[PDB]
Parts: structure tokens; C-alpha cells; sequence
């Protein structure tokens, strides 16, 4: 199971964020992330914790090998206001919600 | 790809509920598809797939026995059912299309339909 | 490139010769195409075969450029040398000496022969 | 000073992909187009090298499941096509001497077939088992094949028994063979040995239950691309084989039915003597034995204090659900639900009641059906259950037991079983290298 | 006997070639395994000759060990000939040169067309 | 022409091989006869190129006659060079030697492999 | 007809012509052909008159 | 009025799944895929 952290946080447009993913068992680099717009159905981003799907800007990049694995989108926009969620393998992880301050 | 899925529902406590799931634009023998449901202000979380291609199926252990989901290859849809709804049941069922076995790859999700058990 | 040199000078011409020498030789499903593939293969392979089995006859095998001992009858060409390898391509000389080329062939092999035997008499 | 040299013959090898010739030592497999194999196979052990296998990403299985199903629609095409079977069957339920096992699975159908004269008809009955006819809403039935896909009748002079079959790489190209007895599928492999042929491998055809396979040498192997994925099947190649016995005691009795000019179609007629219910036996004792080894070797990567469970197949088409084989030219579907039924915690045999189909979707293709024709006489089995097609349920609740259950389908897992530890290279002959030489 | 010497040292492996340089080459039905069959006869035939083509046009046709005359660039490996051939075996080696050999071959043909170039002016 | 000096004395036979040698070698659709013509043409060049490859392992690509320095064992024939040479052809030589074949060819490998170290040593 | 119960007869097709055109069996290259040009050959046996083709 | 007559309605009974089963169905030919025999009969 993951302990996607931490569970919200404030951040202004533009500003880098990283979301920790500390994980329980050894995932390597299966782990994936996911963006769940209030509402819409969620969205994938990064599968691999490197490579990007088509269609996503080149802002959001991962990280990790091990049990620990990070998630950066640079420069926040306010499109980019959503839920983040982890996913390695079967297993999801809490999400967290990024507010505009 | 598309992913349609059925329409809001609503059931008594006790009684069981078919979800379906609709996937056209795509082969549908070569991707696994999964149902992930969300409670309301919860995580997601997984309940199981089944492979198109022979009607396999892998559930979760928590919703082991409650659910069966088939397929029909003709009518290209798959459909889920939950049994002995309980109040907690209450949220938004997804099917997922996992592109690639190694790094589960849900590229494609449905619209979403609530289950609402009530009294 | 490949055939580059071909309006180029016959000495010139002569000196480049892997370039388009190398290009010569470079599952399986029977439809339209894949049959169509493996009669352009076989035949790429069998006439590098054909040409490197006529070099290795004449005793020149793994040669661009070699000699021959057999002498060259004046009829094959009276054109001097200096005009063949200076104002002038190799097109227009397989033109003026093709139908000669299938004698000398023969006595290319013939002379061959009696070297190899001469070899073997002399080692 | 120092210079190039070239060396024609050295030995270097890249992977790479190519096709595999077929060697054996009429049937569906034509084993008889085949090279014959050398009588004394060579094999070149090599020291000091190490390679990189990967049984899940090998390109030998894919060829292998490519021209298994080549050989099996070149063997069906020749032969009788029953587009005139699919008519409305007048069907009754078959009572004279059933035991309480079969009650209903036989269907006595009597239909009107086209004789060898175009305009005259013919009303001739059948004996159709209960998966092969569907009701239309003595009853109406029809095939269950008819409105997916055209039947072809599996042609009687073939055998459907497994010839063993080598596949040999073209000169130029080598097969590395892995003789770590500990190789658990993916990674390096410190003990590599070039051949030109694999060791007779037998296209047995089964789902849950791998049937007269080639067994591991020091113990139980546990076999899986990601163990904790749980959309990948886990193999499980046992060092010591577990006997199955088959039987069919049914004493059938084929009618041939001129349906056309030269077109025969063989139907199923009276049992004679006693109608039994197909089934299987494997011996208590050793299957227990079996899965407590495989449990031994299943925990080392859940941990030591976790449950292992074996449970039955959880969903799906009668394929995966239950064990399906085919031997003696009939095709069983085994419900063992016996066999996974327990729990570990750290002369009786287990019968599985079979049945039998005739109209087989063999290959998972919508579009091309087969109807098997009866097999004269009482058909007995003999099999080794070399390995098996585990799958892990998902998700983590707070136990900590983990529930395997058999799987199959996919004929790659099945042939993947026999190709794990083999891998083909292509040969580089030409290398340069420093040397201290001028041509004069 | 066939890639026995594959982990063998380098001057070890030199030493013994054509064991495993034989194998390199060793009614017609269209069926599954015919076609089979006929596409891996094809493919050895091609693959042997391409690989005798290289070696012909470096001068070293008929030569399992060939000299050269082109100079060797030390960026493409500064490693001493003594490890090189006595503590490491052929396949590490073509790892660290597989990306400087296409340049190489380049140079091997080329010094082959003009040291044959010079034989036909002294010859 | 070809096959022409095969009765003729072992001699008179090794001194003309050219015309015997030439012969060896010299769209698609997949009726009967055309699945015929490409085994033939696959099975033509196979044959031609183990064949060559058998000559060039010795040492001998590109000679009809090669030398070889390898002993030759009394137990294989004990007949004189006289009588092998001038009563008697080719075909009955065949017949009394082919079950020495298989050892001889690989003594002429090793020979050449042998001497081509002692060249690159020497060299 | 009466090939109607044991096989499926398929009509010989009008285009066609069986006249007999002579063919030439030619063996593939690095093959020959051995022509016994013995008059006095019954068939079985060694053939003093031999000519390659 | 470009199109007065260029589609046809034809209705016609097919064989269905069943061999002894017929089945009449509808379709839209259009003019230049259907010639008349001599509703009307249309082939
Ligand atoms: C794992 O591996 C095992 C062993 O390799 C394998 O078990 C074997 O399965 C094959 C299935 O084909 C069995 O072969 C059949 O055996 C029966 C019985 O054989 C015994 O009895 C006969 C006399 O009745 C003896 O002569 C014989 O030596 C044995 O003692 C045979 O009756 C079968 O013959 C028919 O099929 C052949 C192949 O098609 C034909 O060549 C033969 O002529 C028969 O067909 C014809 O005759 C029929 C009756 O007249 C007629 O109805 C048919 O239409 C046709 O005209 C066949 O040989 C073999 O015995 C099994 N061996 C053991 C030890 O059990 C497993 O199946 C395998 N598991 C897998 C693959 O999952
Ligand atoms: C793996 O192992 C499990 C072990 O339980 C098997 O589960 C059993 O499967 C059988 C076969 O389908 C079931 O038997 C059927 O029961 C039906 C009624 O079930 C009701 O009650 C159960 C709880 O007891 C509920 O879960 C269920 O939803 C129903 O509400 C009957 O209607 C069926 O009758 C049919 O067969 C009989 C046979 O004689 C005929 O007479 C009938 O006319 C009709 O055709 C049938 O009896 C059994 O209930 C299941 N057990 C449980 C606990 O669920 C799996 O099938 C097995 N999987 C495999 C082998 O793939
Ligand atoms: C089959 O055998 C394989 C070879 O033994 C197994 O692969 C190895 O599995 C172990 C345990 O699962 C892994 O150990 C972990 O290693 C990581 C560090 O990763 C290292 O390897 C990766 C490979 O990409 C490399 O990129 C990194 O830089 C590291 O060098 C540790 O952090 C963990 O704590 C743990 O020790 C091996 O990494 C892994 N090796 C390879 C090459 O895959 C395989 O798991 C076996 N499969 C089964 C089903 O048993
Ligand atoms: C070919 O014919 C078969 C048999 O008639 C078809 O399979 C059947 O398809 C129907 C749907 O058209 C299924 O009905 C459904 O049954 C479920 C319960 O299983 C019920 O909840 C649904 O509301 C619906 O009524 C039927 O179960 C199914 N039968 C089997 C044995 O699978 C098949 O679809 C046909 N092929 C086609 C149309 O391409
Ligand atoms: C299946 O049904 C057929 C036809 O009903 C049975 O065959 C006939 O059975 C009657 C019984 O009175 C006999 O008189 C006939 O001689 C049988 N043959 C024919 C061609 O009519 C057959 O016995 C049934 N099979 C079963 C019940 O297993
Ligand atoms: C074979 O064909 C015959 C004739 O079409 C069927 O017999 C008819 O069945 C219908 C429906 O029951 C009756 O209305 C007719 O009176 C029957 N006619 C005759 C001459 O018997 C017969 O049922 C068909 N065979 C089967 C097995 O259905
Ligand atoms: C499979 O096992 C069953 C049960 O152990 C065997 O059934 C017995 O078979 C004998 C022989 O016909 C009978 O005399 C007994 O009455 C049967 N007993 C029961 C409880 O069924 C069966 O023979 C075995 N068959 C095979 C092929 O292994
Ligand atoms: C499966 O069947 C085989 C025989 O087909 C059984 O093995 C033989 O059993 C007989 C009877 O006791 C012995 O005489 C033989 O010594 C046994 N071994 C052989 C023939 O190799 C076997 O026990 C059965 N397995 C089951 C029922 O699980
Ligand atoms: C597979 O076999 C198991 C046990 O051998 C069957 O389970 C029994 O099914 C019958 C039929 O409904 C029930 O009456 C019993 O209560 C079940 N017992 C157990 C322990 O599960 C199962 O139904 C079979 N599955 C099939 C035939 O599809
Ligand atoms: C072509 O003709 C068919 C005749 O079946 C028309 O389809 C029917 O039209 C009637 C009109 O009253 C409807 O009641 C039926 O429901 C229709 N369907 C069937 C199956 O009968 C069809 O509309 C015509 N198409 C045209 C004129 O474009
Ligand atoms: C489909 O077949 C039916 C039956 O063969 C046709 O209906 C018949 O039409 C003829 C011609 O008018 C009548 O004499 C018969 O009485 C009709 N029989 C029945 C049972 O209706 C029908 O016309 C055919 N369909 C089409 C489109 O031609
Ligand atoms: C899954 O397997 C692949 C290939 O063997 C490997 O690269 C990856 O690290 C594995 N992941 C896990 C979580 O075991
Ligand atoms: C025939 O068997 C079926 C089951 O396949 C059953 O539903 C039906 O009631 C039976 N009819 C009888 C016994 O008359
Ligand atoms: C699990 O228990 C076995 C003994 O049954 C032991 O050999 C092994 O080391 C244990 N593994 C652990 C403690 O991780
Ligand atoms: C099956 O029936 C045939 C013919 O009656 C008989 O010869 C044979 O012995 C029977 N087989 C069995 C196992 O009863
Ligand atoms: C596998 O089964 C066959 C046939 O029953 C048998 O001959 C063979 O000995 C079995 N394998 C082993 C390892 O015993
Ligand atoms: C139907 O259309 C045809 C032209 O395709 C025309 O000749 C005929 O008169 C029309 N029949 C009507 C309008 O009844």
C-alpha cells in the first residue's frame, strides 16, 4: 500500500511542488500517477514514474526507484487545480489536494 | 477509446446492482479492464478485473463473493455486479483500461456511475 | 555515393569501387509482398554468387583491380589508351567491346588453369 | 605500434529474433514434414559466461504459438466443413441407463439432414452433449456454435496426441540454453550452454493443469514475471510429477451421415452398455505432498507466518474455470474444484467430474469452430501434472493470507513452461582487435 | 567444439575459429514448417555471405586472422594488449567497440582500394 | 564440355576443371513449377556455397589445385602415384577413399588455422 | 451420377486443353542427368554407354 | 428531385443462421445495383 503525502497543501501559481510517496513494499518503477479533477473521471499523467503519456505538458515529472517516489509539476497553473493520487499496481494511495493561496 | 458506462442508480440495502461498461475504439481482447470505486471525499480503490479475451477474472479479497463481473463480446460491454449492497456501497464505480500487465496503466476511465444505497 | 562515379573519368572511375561493391548484396509470410521479398533476395544472392564465382575462375577472387596474363587481340579495341582512360566512361566501353567480352572470358579461365598447373609444376 | 586485425569465426552473439526450424526423431502437428534430428543431439557446455534470460519477454514462445495455430487451421482446412449441421434440432433428454452424475448432460437430437441427392432430405438423430446445444425460445435446440461461427469437423484420420518437436535455429544463429537449476525465469544465468535445437518440446494443450511437461531438477520452481503483480499468471514446474487419470466410460459408438457428395459427418450413436460420467483421479497423498512443496517454496517471497490458500477458479469461461485437456481425441473440461480446496498455516484419490465438448472454440477465435467427432470405445488417460497456472487475488486486507487460484487460457503461459530457460542469439563472427601486424 | 571458447581468453578464442566457423552454413513443400524451413535456408545463405562480402572487401578473403594497414585511434580503446588479451574474452570486448565500428570498416575498405591501387602501379 | 574427362585418367581430369566448374551455379509465382524452380535455385546455391566454404577453410578458395602440408597416413592407400595417376580415374579414387574423408578434412583446418598463427606471428 | 456418393465432382474447365505438351526434366545446378545410350538396355543393370545431360 | 428514384426499398428473404429457417428482410439498393426481371421484381 502507499502513504502518498502529505494530504493538501497551499501553493501559489507558478511555484514547484513535490508530492512524497513512500511506499510499504518494494515497487520499483511501478508506479504511476494520477490527476482527478473535482468531478471529472481521473486522468493519468506518469506511468513509470518517468515517461509521460502523450497529450500531458512537459511540466509534470516523477521521481524514485525504491520506496520512495516524488512527483513535481514546476510551474503550477491554475488548470492544474486537482487531486494526485499514487498507484503502484493494484494499490492506490491518499490523495492529495492542491489549493491556490 | 471510449469508455461509456451506465446510469446513476440507487438500490435498498441488501440488494445487488449491475454496473456495465461499454468500450468501443479499440480492440476489446487485448486490455484488461478494471472497476475502481471511489467513496465520496475517499481515495480510490480497486475491486477487480477481468481480461475481455476469456472472461478471467481476479477480485479484490475485500469484495470477494459480493462481486462477478462478465463480459460480452458481441454486445462489447462489461458488467459488474455487486451483491448484498451495504450502506457504505454509497459511490462512483469506474472501469478502467489497464494498457500494459507490467505497470498498470489505467489509461482510459469511464464516466462514472453512482451506486446510492439508502433506506 | 553508390554508382556516383558512373559519368565520371574511366581511370577515376576505377579507382572507387567498394562503394558500389558493398551495395550489392545488401518470418516469412506468403502474401503479395513477402513473396515478392524472397525472389528479391534469392536473386540479390545468387548474382553476387554468379559474379563472384566468374572473379574467382579468372584467379582474381577478393581483387577490384587485377591483371591477366592472356594477350589482347587488336580487333577487341585500337583505341589508344590515353583517350580510353582520359575522354571517356565505362558505359560506352562495355558498348563498343560487349560483344567481345564473351571471348575473352574463355581464355581468362584457360589462362587460369595452366597458371594453377604451372604452380603446381613449379611448387 | 599497434594496429587492427579482423577475425572471422570469433565468438560474440547478440539477441535477436528469427525463425526456428522444426527437427523431430498422420498428425494435426506435421511432424512428419519436419528435418529429421541428428541421433546424438550436440550441446557445448560454456565456461565463464553469463547472460541475461528473460522467459516472459522471450520471442520463442510467440513463434511456438504462431505455428501451433498454423498447424492446427492447416490440419482443419482440408476437411468435411458442417455449415448443413447448423439446423433446428428436435432434441429429447436421453434416460436408458444414466446414473445420477449425468442426468440430462446427453441430448438424443433427431433433425433432418441433406442427403447425397440435393433434393431429398434425411431425419437422422444424434447424441449432442448438453454444452453443444443451446434452446430456442422434445424441445428446440441448435448448435451452440451456429450463430458465431461456421463448425468445421475435426478431420478423423489425424491424431491429436503431441509429438515432441525441436525447434532449431538457422545456421548462423544459436539457442543459449540456461542449466541453472535454480533459475527462477528472469535475470542473469551463470550457467550458459549453446545448442541448435530444443528438447523435444510437446505441444500439450491444457489451462489449468500443465500435463506432460518437462519437470525441474532440485526442487519446485516458482516462476512469475512480478510475484507481486497480480495480473501475472505464476508458473509452478514441480520437481516430481503428480499422475492423472482420465477416463471417458462411456462405450461410444460412431455413425457416419452422408450429409453430401464425399461429405461425411460423424455423429455420436447409441452408448451401448452403461452411461458413466467422465472423470479424474489423482492420488491424494501426492497431490497433498505436491502442495505442500509448492507452499514451501511460495512462501519465501510473502515471508515466513502468512497463509497460503488454494481456491478454486473464481470466474470465466469453461475454459479457465476448469481444467481443459485433450487426449484420445476427446477434449475434457475438469472441475477441479478438489484439488484447490486448502489451507497452510506455517490410496484415496481426488476424482474430478469432467465433461465433455465437441464443438471447440479451440485458439480463443470467434469465427472458426471445430466439431470433434466421437472417438469409438472407452478412452483411458495417463498424464503427469508437470506444473501449474497459478493467479494471486488482489487486494490487502488486514489478514495477511494470500489466496492462489488456478488460471490459464493463454497457450504463451502453457508453451512459456518449456522455452523459459532457452533464448536465441545471432552470431558475429567478425571482430577487431589490436595486433602489432602490416601487410607486406 | 561449436562457441566452446565463447568465455575462453581472447588470444585462446583467436586460436580456434573453424569449428565454429563451419556451422555458419550447415522436395520442397509449402506448408507451416516447409516455408519455415525454405526462409532459414535463405537467411544462412545471406547472412554467410554478407559477413564473406565484409571480409573480401578488406583484403582478407580466405583469412580467418587478417592484418591491416589503417592506423588505430587510441579513443577507441586506450586498454594495454596484455589484459586485453589475456584477463578479458571477446564478448565485454565487442560491448565497449560495437559504437566505433561502423567508421573502422569504412577505413579497412578504403586502404584495401588503394593498396590495390598501388599493385596495379607496380605491378 | 562439361563431365566430359570423366572417364578420363586422373591426370588428363585435374588438368581441365573450369568447364566443369562454371556449371555449378548457372517474377515468382507459387504454381508447381515455380516452387520447383526456387528449391532448385535456393538448393544450387547452398551446394556452391558449402562447397566454397569448404575450399576457403583449407586454405584454397580460389585454386582448383591446393597444396596442403598435412601427412598423409600409408593406411589410407598404399598404391603408387604412378598407377593412381595414369590407370585409373577419378570415380574408383572416390570410392576407396570416402570413409578416410571426414579425418582428412579436419587434419587440412587445423593445418591452415596453424599456419595462419605462425603468419601472424611471424608478420 | 455416379459419382454422387462417393465423391464431389468438379467440372473440367472449358479454358483448358489436356493435349500432352512434352516437358523437359532439368536437374539444378551442381545436379546431372546420366543418359544410358545403350540399344541393347533392358532396364536393370550396368550401362557400358554413358552421356551426361 | 435529384434523387426521384435513384434508392430503392427491397424487401427479400434470406437464409438465416438456421438452414430451414428463412428470414425477410429490407435494405436500400441504389438504382444502379438492381435491374428489373420481366411492388416490382428486382434483382
Ligand atoms: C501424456 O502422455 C501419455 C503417454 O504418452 C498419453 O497417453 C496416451 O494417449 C494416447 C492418445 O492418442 C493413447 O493412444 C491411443 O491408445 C489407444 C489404446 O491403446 C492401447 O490399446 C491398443 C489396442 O486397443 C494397443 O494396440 C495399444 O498398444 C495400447 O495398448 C488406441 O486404441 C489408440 O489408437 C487409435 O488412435 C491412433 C492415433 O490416432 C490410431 O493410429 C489407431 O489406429 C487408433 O485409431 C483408429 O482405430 C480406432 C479404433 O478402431 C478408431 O475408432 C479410430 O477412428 C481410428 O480408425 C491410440 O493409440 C495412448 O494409449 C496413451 N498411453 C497411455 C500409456 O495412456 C496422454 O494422453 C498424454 N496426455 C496429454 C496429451 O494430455
Ligand atoms: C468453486 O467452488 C464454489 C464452492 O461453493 C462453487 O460455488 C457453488 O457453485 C454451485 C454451482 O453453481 C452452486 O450451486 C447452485 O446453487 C444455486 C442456488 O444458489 C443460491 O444460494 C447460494 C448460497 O447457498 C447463493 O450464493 C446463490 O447466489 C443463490 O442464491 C442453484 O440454483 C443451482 O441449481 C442448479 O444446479 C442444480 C444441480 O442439481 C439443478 O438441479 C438446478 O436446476 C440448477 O440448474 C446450483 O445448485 C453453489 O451454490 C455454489 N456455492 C456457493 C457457496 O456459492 C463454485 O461454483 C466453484 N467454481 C468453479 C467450480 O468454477
Ligand atoms: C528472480 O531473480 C532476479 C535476480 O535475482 C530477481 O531480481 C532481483 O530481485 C531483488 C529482490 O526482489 C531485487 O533486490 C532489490 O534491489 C533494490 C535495488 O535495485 C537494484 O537493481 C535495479 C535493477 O534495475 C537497479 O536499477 C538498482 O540501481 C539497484 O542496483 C533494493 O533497493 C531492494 O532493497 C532489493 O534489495 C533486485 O534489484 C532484483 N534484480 C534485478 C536485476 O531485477 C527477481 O526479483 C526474481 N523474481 C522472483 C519472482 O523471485
Ligand atoms: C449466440 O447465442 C447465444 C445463446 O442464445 C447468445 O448468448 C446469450 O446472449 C444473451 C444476450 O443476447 C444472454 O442473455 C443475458 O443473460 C443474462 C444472464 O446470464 C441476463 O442477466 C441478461 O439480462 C441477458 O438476458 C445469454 O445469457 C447468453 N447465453 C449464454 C449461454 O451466454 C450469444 O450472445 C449469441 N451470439 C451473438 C448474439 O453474437
Ligand atoms: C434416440 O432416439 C432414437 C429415435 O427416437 C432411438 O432410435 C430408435 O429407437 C426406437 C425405440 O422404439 C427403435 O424402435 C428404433 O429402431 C431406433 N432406431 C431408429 C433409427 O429409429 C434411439 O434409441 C434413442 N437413443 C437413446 C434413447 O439413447
Ligand atoms: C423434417 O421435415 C419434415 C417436413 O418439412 C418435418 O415434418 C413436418 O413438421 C411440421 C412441424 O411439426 C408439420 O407441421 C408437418 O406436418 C410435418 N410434415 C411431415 C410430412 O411430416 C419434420 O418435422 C422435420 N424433421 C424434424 C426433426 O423436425
Ligand atoms: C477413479 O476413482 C474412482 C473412485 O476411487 C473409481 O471408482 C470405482 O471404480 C471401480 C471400478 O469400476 C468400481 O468397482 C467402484 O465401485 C468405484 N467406486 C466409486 C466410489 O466410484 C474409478 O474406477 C477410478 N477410475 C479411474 C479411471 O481412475
Ligand atoms: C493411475 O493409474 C495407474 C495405472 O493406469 C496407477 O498405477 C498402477 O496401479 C496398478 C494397480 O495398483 C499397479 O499394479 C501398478 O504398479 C501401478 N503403476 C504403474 C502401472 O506404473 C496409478 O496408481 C493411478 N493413479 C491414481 C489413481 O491416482
Ligand atoms: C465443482 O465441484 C464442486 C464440488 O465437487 C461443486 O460444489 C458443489 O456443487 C453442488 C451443486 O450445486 C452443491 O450442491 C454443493 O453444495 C457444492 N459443494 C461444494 C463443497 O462446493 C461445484 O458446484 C462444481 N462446479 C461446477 C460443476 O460447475
Ligand atoms: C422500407 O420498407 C420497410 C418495410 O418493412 C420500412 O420499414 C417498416 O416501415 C413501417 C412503416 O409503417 C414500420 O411500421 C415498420 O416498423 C418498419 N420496419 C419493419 C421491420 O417493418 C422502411 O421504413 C422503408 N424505408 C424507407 C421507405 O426508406
Ligand atoms: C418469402 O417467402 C414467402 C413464402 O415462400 C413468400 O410469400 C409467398 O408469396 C407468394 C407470392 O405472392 C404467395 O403465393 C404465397 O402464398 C406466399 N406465402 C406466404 C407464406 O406468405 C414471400 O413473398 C417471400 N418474400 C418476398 C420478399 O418475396
Ligand atoms: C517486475 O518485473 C520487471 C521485469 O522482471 C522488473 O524490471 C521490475 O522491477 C519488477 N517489479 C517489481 C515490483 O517486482
Ligand atoms: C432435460 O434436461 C434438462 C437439463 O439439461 C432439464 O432442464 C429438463 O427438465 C429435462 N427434461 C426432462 C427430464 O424431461
Ligand atoms: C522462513 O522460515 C524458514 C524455515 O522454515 C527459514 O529458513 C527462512 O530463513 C525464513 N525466512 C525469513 C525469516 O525471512
Ligand atoms: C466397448 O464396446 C465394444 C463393442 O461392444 C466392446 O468390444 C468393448 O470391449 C467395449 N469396451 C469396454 C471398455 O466396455
Ligand atoms: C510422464 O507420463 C508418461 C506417460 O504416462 C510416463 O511414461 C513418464 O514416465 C512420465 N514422466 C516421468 C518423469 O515419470
Ligand atoms: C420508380 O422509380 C423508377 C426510376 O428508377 C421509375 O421509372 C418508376 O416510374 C418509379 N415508380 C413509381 C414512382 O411508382
Amino acid at each position: 500500500p502507499m502513504t502518498q503525502s502529505p494530504s493538501s497543501l497551499s501553493i501559489s501559481v507558478g511555484d514547484r511542488v513535490t508530492i512524497t510517496c513512500r511506499s510499504s513494499q518494494y515497487a520499483a518503477h511501478n508506479v504511476n500517477w494520477y490527476q482527478q479533477r473535482s468531478g471529472k473521471p481521473p486522468k493519468l499523467l506518469i506511468y513509470d514514474t518517468s515517461k509521460l503519456q502523450a497529450g500531458v505538458p512537459s511540466r509534470f515529472r516523477g521521481g524514485g526507484f525504491g520506496t520512495e517516489f516524488t512527483f513535481t509539476i514546476s510551474s503550477l497553473q491554475p488548470e492544474d487545480v486537482a487531486t494526485y493520487y499514487c498507484q503502484h499496481y493494484e494499490f492506490f494511495g491518499q490523495g492529495t489536494r492542491l489549493e491556490i493561496t | 477509446v471510449r469508455l461509456m458506462q451506465s446510469g446513476d442508480e440507487v438500490k435498498k440495502p441488501g440488494a445487488s446492482v449491475r454496473l456495465s461498461c461499454k468500450a468501443d475504439g479499440y480492440e476489446f481482447s487485448d486490455y484488461f479492464l478494471h472497476w475502481v470505486r471511489q467513496a465520496p471525499g475517499q481515495g480510490l480503490e480497486w475491486l477487480g478485473f477481468i481480461r475481455p479475451r476469456l472472461g478471467s477474472v481476479n477480485y479484490s479479497k475485500r469484495f470477494q463473493g459480493r462481486i462477478t463481473m462478465t463480459r460480452d463480446m458481441s454486445i462489447n460491454t462489461v458488467y459488474m455486479e455487486l451483491r448484498s449492497l451495504t450502506s457504505d456501497d454509497t459511490a462512483q464505480y469506474y472501469c478502467a483500461r489497464m494498457y500494459d500487465t507490467d505497470s498498470y496503466k489505467f489509461d482510459s476511465w469511464g464516466w462514472g456511475t453512482v451506486v446510492i444505497v439508502s433506506s | 555515393g553508390f554508382l556516383g562515379a558512373a559519368g565520371s573519368t574511366m581511370g577515376a572511375a576505377s579507382m572507387t569501387l567498394t562503394v558500389q561493391a558493398r551495395n550489392l548484396l545488401s518470418l516469412l509470410k506468403l502474401t503479395v509482398w513477402g513473396i515478392k521479398q524472397l525472389q528479391a533476395r534469392v536473386l540479390a544472392v545468387e548474382r553476387y554468387l554468379r559474379d563472384q564465382q566468374l572473379l574467382g575462375i579468372w584467379g582474381c577472387s577478393g581483387k577490384l583491380i587485377c591483371c591477366t596474363n592472356v594477350p589482347w587481340n587488336s580487333s577487341w579495341s585500337n583505341r589508344n589508351l590515353s583517350e580510353i582512360w582520359d575522354n571517356m566512361t565505362w558505359l560506352q566501353w562495355d558498348k563498343e567491346i560487349s560483344n567481345y567480352t564473351q571471348i575473352i572470358y574463355g581464355l581468362l579461365e584457360e589462362s587460369q588453369n595452366q597458371q594453377e598447373k604451372n604452380e603446381q609444376d613449379l611448387l | 605500434n599497434l594496429w587492427v586485425t579482423v577475425y572471422y569465426g570469433v565468438p560474440v552473439w547478440k539477441d535477436a529474433e528469427t525463425t526456428l526450424f522444426c527437427a523431430s526423431d498422420h498428425n494435426v502437428w506435421a511432424t512428419h514434414a519436419c528435418v529429421p534430428t541428428d541421433p546424438n543431439p550436440q550441446e557445448i557446455h560454456l565456461e565463464n559466461v553469463t547472460e541475461e534470460f528473460n522467459m516472459w519477454k522471450n520471442n520463442m514462445v510467440e513463434q511456438m504459438h504462431t505455428d501451433i495455430i498454423s498447424l492446427w487451421d492447416q490440419s482443419l482446412k482440408p476437411c468435411v466443413k458442417l455449415t448443413p449441421l447448423c439446423v433446428t434440432l428436435q432434441c429429447t433428454n436421453v434416460t436408458n441407463n444414466i446414473t445420477d452424475d449425468m442426468r440430462g448432460e446427453l441430448k438424443n437430437c433427431s433433425f433432418n439432414m441433406t442427403t447425397e441427392l440435393r433434393d431429398k432430405k434425411q431425419k437422422v438423430y444424434s447424441l449432442f452433449y448438453r454444452l453443444d446445444v443451446v434452446q430456442i425460445n422434445n424441445k428446440e435446440y441448435r448448435l451452440i456454435n451456429c450463430n458465431t461461427s461456421a463448425i468445421t469437423q475435426a478431420c478423423p484420420k489425424v491424431s491429436f496426441e503431441p509429438i515432441p518437436i525441436h525447434y532449431c535455429a538457422p545456421a548462423g544463429f544459436a539457442i543459449l540454453k540456461c542449466k541453472d537449476k535454480k533459475f527462477n525465469g528472469t535475470g542473469p544465468c551463470p550457467s550458459v550452454s549453446t545448442v541448435q535445437c530444443t528438447h523435444g518440446i510437446k505441444p500439450v494443450v491444457s489451462t489449468q493443469l500443465l500435463l506432460n511437461g518437462s519437470l525441474a531438477e532440485e526442487e519446485v520452481m516458482i516462476r512469475s514475471e512480478n510475484i507481486t503483480n497480480n495480473a501475472k499468471n505464476i508458473l509452478v514446474q514441480f520437481n516430481t510429477p503428480v499422475q492423472i487419470n482420465c477416463t471417458r466410460p462411456n462405450n461410444n459408438t460412431r455413425k457416419s451421415i452422408r450429409i453430401g457428395p464425399g461429405q461425411a459427418f460423424y455423429a455420436t450413436g447409441d452408448i451401448i452398455g452403461d452411461i458413466r460420467q467422465a472423470h479424474c483421479n489423482v492420488s491424494k497423498a501426492t497431490w497433498n505432498e505436491t502442495l505442500g512443496k509448492v507452499v514451501k517454496q511460495l512462501r519465501k517471497h510473502f515471508g515466513n507466518n502468512t497463509i497460503i490458500r488454494f481456491a478454486n477458479s473464481s470466474g470465466g469461461d469453461l475454459e479457465v474455470t476448469t481444467h481443459s485437456f485433450n487426449c484420445g481425441g476427446e477434449f475434457f473440461y475438469c472441475n477441479t474444484s478438489g484439488l484447490f480446496n486448502s489451507t497452510w498455516i506455517s490410496n484415496d484419490s481426488i476424482t474430478l467430474p469432467c465433461r465433455i465438448k465437441q464443438i471447440i472454440n479451440m485458439w480463443q477465435r470467434i469465427g472458426q469452430a471445430m466439431y470433434a467427432p466421437p472417438i469409438q470405445g472407452v478412452i483411458r488417460c495417463v498424464s503427469n501434472i508437470t506444473g501449474l497456472i497459478l493467479t494471486r487475488d488482489g487486494g490487502s486486507t488486514n489478514s495477511t493470507t494470500e489466496t492462489f487460484r488456478p488460471g490459464g487460457g493463454d497457450m504463451r503461459d502453457n508453451w512459456r513452461s518449456e522455452l523459459y530457460k532457452y533464448k536465441v542469439v545471432k552470431i558475429e563472427p567478425l571482430g577487431v582487435a589490436p595486433t602489432r601486424c602490416k601487410r607486406r
